[PDB]
């Protein structure tokens, strides 16, 4: 399916994903186009903070959903 | 949502 | 008078207020129009987090000032 | 060398620094221009909070890098 991620700048990127994709897999896709390390990304869906180790299907994210990408600070 | 900077929340 | 409240999706809520309205009162107006409980709301103006018992004029919030609404992120 | 700092209101200020300057020195630089007490300054570079006793070079901050001042929210989750 496709989904969309909105960044800080107002950029919207489209990702091709599968419901079995983890949050980590999606953050890797985002790194691949916007340079942000997975440990400095937090993805938000309908105001909910998504967590590593869960899949898009766990959160019932289905086609053309929008995620909001937020900065996460790296520990030390 | 622990932090804020111009102009967006930040997690940390 | 009117004030604006910017939200993470980029949307702008417009509120009719008076200078003597408290920060509590502004979070209550947001709840009435948007459905967001006041305890989930943090308001930011001029680089500072607004405290519940101040008035708008205490913070020099003026006609057509904009605040930033930053919600608590939800689990699950 | 110069570096830049973006304040909580989105103004960008310029600092003259040397890589061996401590974060604490940098915060005093900021105060000398904007009035922000170091006590209330929290700086980030490249997604990392800067510790007062470390140097700019410890964080790889270069000429014309931009730091951001950040606000810790009261009662953040």
């Amino acid at each position: 399916m496709q989904i969309f991620v909105k960044t800080l700048t107002g950029k919207t990127i489209t990702l091709e994903v599968e419901p079995s994709d983890t949050i980590e897999n999606v953050k890797a896709k985002i790194q691949d186009k916007e340079g942000i390390p997975p440990d400095q990304q937090r993805l938000i869906f309908a105001g909910k903070q998504l967590e590593d180790g869960r899949t898009l299907s766990d959160y019932n994210i289905q086609k053309e959903s929008t995620l909001h990408l937020v900065l996460r600070l790296r520990g030390g | 949502x622990q932090y804020w900077x111009y102009a967006t929340g930040v997690c940390g």
